[PDB]
RNA sequence: CGCGGCACAUCCACCUUGUGGUGGGUGUGGGUAGGGGAGCGUCCCUCAUUCAGCGAAGCCACCGGGUGACCGGUGGUGGA
RNA sequence: AUGCCGUGGUGUAAAGCGUGGCAGUGAGACGGCGGGGGAUAAGCUCCGUACGUCGAAAGGGAAACAGCCCAGAUCGCCGGC
RNA sequence: UAGACGGUGAGAGCCCGGUACGCGAAAACCCGGCACCUGCCUAGUAUCAAUUCCCGAGUAGCAGCGGGCCCGUGGAAUCCGCUGUGAAUCCGCCGGGACCACCCGGUAAGCCUAAAUACUCCUCGAUGACCGAUAGCGGAUUAGUACCGUGAGGGAAUGGUGAAAAGUACCCCGGGAGGGGAGUGAAAGAGUACCUGAAACCGUGUGCCUACAAUCCGUCAGAGCCUCCUUUUCCUCUCCGGAGGAGGGUGGUGAUGGCGUGCCUUUUGAAGAAUGAGCCUGCGAGUCAGGGACAUGUCGCAAGGUUAACCCGUGUGGGGUAGCCGCAGCGAAAGCGAGUCUGAAUAGGGCGACCCACACGCGCAUACGCGCGUGUGAAUAGUGGCGUGUUCUGGACCCGAA
């Protein structure tokens, strides 16, 4: 409930109070399972096609007369039991995008961030690098002072470009704006590191 | 996601052909003609586990009948006299005393002759 | 904490599909059809009874016309004015929309089922007959 | 696409307030001299669709 | 009928006295069209964990295991 | 005589009825009994039967032998009736 | 600010081409600015009078036959074609669903007009819970080639040594082909017939059975041999070991006895002398689209639930109230509304609404009740998503005509 800000190469300067109606929602796994599934459905590109027996090139005529040969009657050279012929009930290009209600999406993000904050996994900082030119060597050593884990979600504002560029190629660090938080990326990450400009711009969008 | 069928399909082909060793002709070389015989071979086996309990009894009765007629009694009046005396030996062991111990079979025929009634044709 | 491998759906929300025509241990060769007739290869329409004159041509048509110029009225009972507005006051067409008793952008009509004990001052289109009796009995008024 | 409904069943059936389905009765449009008033009053008004036709009639209205 | 294993339904006691398990009775389990219930095997993706040029896949043989679809072990062949 | 309809007892778990979801079937076969058509012919034909078996039922019997007689296979046993 | 992707003798940010990021254009083309250049304007405006003139002609309108609109000639307006007749210039003409009167609206028969919208032969740059050589384009390979047809047209099959050719010097049998010994290599159990190398099918060797027997080819009973492991006791050379024999147990074979009419489809009924199948390998049939329809499992919110287009974001996220379903029914409708239609009816019906499980209080009472409060605080409920079973429209489970 009481999260304190840590400065790069320093100590605690302030504190941020987390609201109970935004960071202490109970966990609902079946609600979170539908939301996370509906997100990864929307990431599928769905570009996969085949050809049915009318799209396959040629194959229009009847290959021989029906009666009198001792062959089976066939009707087309691209009927689907032929080698090289059409495909029956094949994949066509689809769109996987579920229309999940707004109150179900927003009550899984609050339930995942509550589970992080209930276990002491929300960290507030003020900036990643102390200056204006980026440096990955200084950003890596500062995140190791906070967390010693493999998955970290660094949530910073969009105008902060020096802190963004300082953690782009670290293995296991994902960057997203505060108004782009979603349930899949918060449940993937073992730790969430908010910027204080980012956490105050998330509480103020939910009162 | 296209799935080739070979890794799944070859698991029932091997256990049919491994269970069809010893069969002659196409019934041990080809999968389609060996699945048919395994339908017949496992039906006959079910048929014969239940039928071999009355083939051995058919063999046990035929040997007791032979060992009773050397001690001049029939199989008919031997089962009657053993039940009338209260001897509950099954026909498996009564047709194994008939071979492995012929002198104790006679001591049972002499008990099935004493408990048998005085006139076996008289009404009871 | 919660991870992506602790998220399973609720019990009963997801039952497996019925794949058909996949061997004799399930719905087997005919796939639940069994026939040799029409139902084994096609559908039969709902509008067809085999040749006799169907149920949608035996019976006569329902009588009448439909008024092209019919004016409808959304409806609130006077026993819902009591529960929603227990102290009374000015009850307009806009305050019944926001309290969730009538729809948006529609002509309203106040009917009279319930018990009105509050002293309301209700403004609406086209009051009822038993509704004006219960509003003025509580000391109110009823204007168009 | 969108599910069309049957134009003949919508003109011969309708729904009440609790979901029953009603219809009018036959043998009343003409040839009315030899029918006594005990018969034209039995054939007057509306009745409920019988319980054996209620499944095909529901899936024509919808 | 006897003795032993499994399965379903019901009754009766116990425990989250019920989403169910424990124990004991008792009945029941041929099956086509057909309906309902619970599972095996193959491929792809996400997440977590763990093997692998000190030999993966695949294939072959042998010895084993499950109530069934089928599975595990050891070896040989082979090369990701 | 049976059969049928109502009622009061006694007996019987997997009977009945109302309302929803998904059906399949609508070519039947011989045998017992009562009949029609046929020449009181047919392994013929068409009806009745809280009649049976096959259909969809393996086993034992009738030499062999869907429909007759006995009896309805959950599995195992080199026990018994 | 680089852990994109690939190459490199096996999983490389730190070995190579690159990546992040940042520099770069003689000339040609394109976009834009500024000059040149080109064009237009540089006399009317305001008020008043109310007589006249003009406001798009073989057109509108009307009539015959047709087309098209929700509208199939219908009471059929508006719009379009041909035939005939054929006006009026504002006190005009046309529309407002036959038509007329009033009222409202607009000025037909002249022309031009950006944007939002549709598409990809081709050109750059990315991506795939798409394919991986019977797949994916017909086409990874001479591919619209070979081939077939007079022609229009139809139309294949064919990928993989190894990290590196180091692609086997030389000798031997042979005319060669092919092989053996050497030799290269990690491997020739990789030899230009080449990675892995299954199955049908074809040999060679070897254990048991078989030349007096009538066999849906098996199965239960079962002697004998052969093979490989092993408790007791003999040789104890014995740390030995098994050398042999009797026993016990795996694996192969099966003299002999009993029982036994193939699979599938379709059938009242098939081993059937009904149909289909030579064999093995690969491939070959209930799928998808929709805020569709009905019913259900489950989750969210709940007298409400939910957005569509679109908008802003690196994305799956945040906005968006138009709309839809629910909320009151009855009636042909006017209309009335916990009622309403029918009807002369305060008659009866139809459809709709309405908790007395509950003490109490009420004009209740031999008792249950009647009506209304107080609650003891009774049980209604919808809607959106995602699964499933059927269903609708599409080729709609797949194959097949004349
Ligand atoms: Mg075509
Ligand atoms: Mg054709
Ligand atoms: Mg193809
Ligand atoms: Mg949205
Ligand atoms: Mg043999
Ligand atoms: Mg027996
Ligand atoms: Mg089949
Ligand atoms: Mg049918
Ligand atoms: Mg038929
Ligand atoms: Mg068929
Ligand atoms: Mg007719
Ligand atoms: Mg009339
Ligand atoms: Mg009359
Ligand atoms: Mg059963
Ligand atoms: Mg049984
Ligand atoms: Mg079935
Ligand atoms: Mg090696
Ligand atoms: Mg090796
Ligand atoms: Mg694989
Ligand atoms: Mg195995
Ligand atoms: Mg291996
Ligand atoms: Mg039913
Ligand atoms: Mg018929
Ligand atoms: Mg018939
Ligand atoms: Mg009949
Ligand atoms: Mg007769
Ligand atoms: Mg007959
Ligand atoms: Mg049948
Ligand atoms: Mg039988
Ligand atoms: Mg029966
Ligand atoms: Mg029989
Ligand atoms: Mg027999
Ligand atoms: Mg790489
Ligand atoms: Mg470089
Ligand atoms: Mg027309
Ligand atoms: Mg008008
Ligand atoms: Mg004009
Ligand atoms: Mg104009
Ligand atoms: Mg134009
Ligand atoms: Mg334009
Ligand atoms: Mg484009
Ligand atoms: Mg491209
Ligand atoms: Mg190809
Ligand atoms: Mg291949
Ligand atoms: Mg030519
Ligand atoms: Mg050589
Ligand atoms: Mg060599
Ligand atoms: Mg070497
Ligand atoms: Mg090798
Ligand atoms: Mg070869
Ligand atoms: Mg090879
Ligand atoms: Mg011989
Ligand atoms: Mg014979
Ligand atoms: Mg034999
Ligand atoms: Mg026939
Ligand atoms: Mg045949
Ligand atoms: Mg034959
Ligand atoms: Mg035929
Ligand atoms: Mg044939
Ligand atoms: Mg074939
Ligand atoms: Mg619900
Ligand atoms: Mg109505
Ligand atoms: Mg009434």
């Amino acid at each position: 409930l009481k999260i304190d800000v840590k400065t790069p190469a320093g100590k605690v300067d302030g504190a941020i109070e987390l609201p109970a109606e935004l960071f202490d929602v109970p966990a609902n796994i079946a609600l979170m399972h539908q939301v996370v599934t509906a997100q990864r459905a929307a990431a599928r590109q769905g570009t996969h096609s085949t050809k049915t027996r009318g799209e396959v090139s040629g194959g229009g005529r009847k290959p021989y007369r029906q009666k009198g040969t001792g062959r089976a009657r066939q009707g087309s050279t691209r009927a689907p039991q032929f080698t090289g012929g059409g495909v029956v009930h094949g994949p066509k290009p689809r769109d996987y995008s579920q229309r999940t209600p707004k109150k179900m999406i927003a009550a899984a993000l609050r339930g995942a961030l509550s589970d992080r904050a209930r276990n002491g996994r929300i960290h507030a900082i003020t900036e990643l690098v102390e200056g204006q030119n980026p440096s990955t060597k200084s950003a890596r050593a500062f995140l190791a002072s906070l967390t010693e884990r493999k998955q970290v979600l660094v949530v910073i504002g969009r105008s902060d470009e020096a802190g963004a560029k300082s953690v782009r190629n670290l293995p296991g660090v994902h960057i997203l704006a505060p108004d782009q938080l979603n349930t899949y990326d918060v449940l993937r990450a073992d730790d969430v590191v908010f910027s204080v400009e980012a956490l105050n711009a998330y509480i103020a969008a939910n009162t | 996601a296209r799935v080739k069928r070979a890794v799944n399909a070859h698991k029932k082909r091997r256990s049919i052909l491994k269970a069809s060793r010893g069969y002659r002709g196409q019934r041990s070389r080809l999968y389609r003609k060996a699945k048919e015989q395994q339908l017949h071979s496992l039906n006959y086996a079910y048929r014969d586990r239940r039928a071999r309990k009355g083939e051995f009894r058919k063999l046990w009765i035929a040997r007791i009948n032979a060992a009773a007629r050397l001690n001049d009694i029939t199989y008919n009046r031997l089962i009657q006299g053993l039940k009338a005396a209260g001897v509950e030996v099954d026909r498996k062991n009564l047709a194994d005393i008939a071979i492995s111990d012929p002198a104790a079979f006679t001591a049972l025929v002499d008990v099935a002759r004493a408990a048998l009634p005085e006139d076996v044709n008289a009404p009871s | 904490t919660l991870k992506l491998h602790d998220l399973r759906p609720a019990r009963g929300s997801k039952i497996a599909r019925t794949r058909v025509g996949r061997g004799d241990g399930s719905k087997g060769k005919t796939a639940g059809r069994g026939t040799k007739g029409t139902r084994a290869r096609k559908q039969v329409p709902v509008t067809f009874e085999g040749g006799q004159m169907p149920i949608h041509m035996r019976l006569p048509k329902l009588k009448g016309f439909r008024n092209r110029f019919r004016t409808e009225y959304e409806i609130v009972n006077v026993g819902d004015i009591n529960r929603l507005f227990p102290q009374g006051g000015a009850v307009g067409v806009d305050d019944l929309v926001a309290k969730g008793a009538v729809r948006k952008n529609a002509l309203v009509k106040v009917l009279g089922d319930g018990k009105l004990t509050a002293k309301v001052d209700v403004s609406a289109h086209k009051f009822s007959g038993s509704a004006r009796a219960k509003i003025t009995a509580a000391g109110g008024s009823a204007t168009e | 696409p969108k599910a069309k409904t049957h134009s003949g069943a919508s003109k011969r059936f309708r729904r009440t307030g609790t979901g029953k389905i009603v219809r009018q009765k036959a043998n009343r449009r003409h040839l009315l001299e030899h029918k006594p008033s005990t018969r034209t009053r039995r054939l007057d008004g509306r009745t409920v669709v019988a319980a054996n036709d209620t499944k095909r009639v529901t899936s024509l209205l919808n």
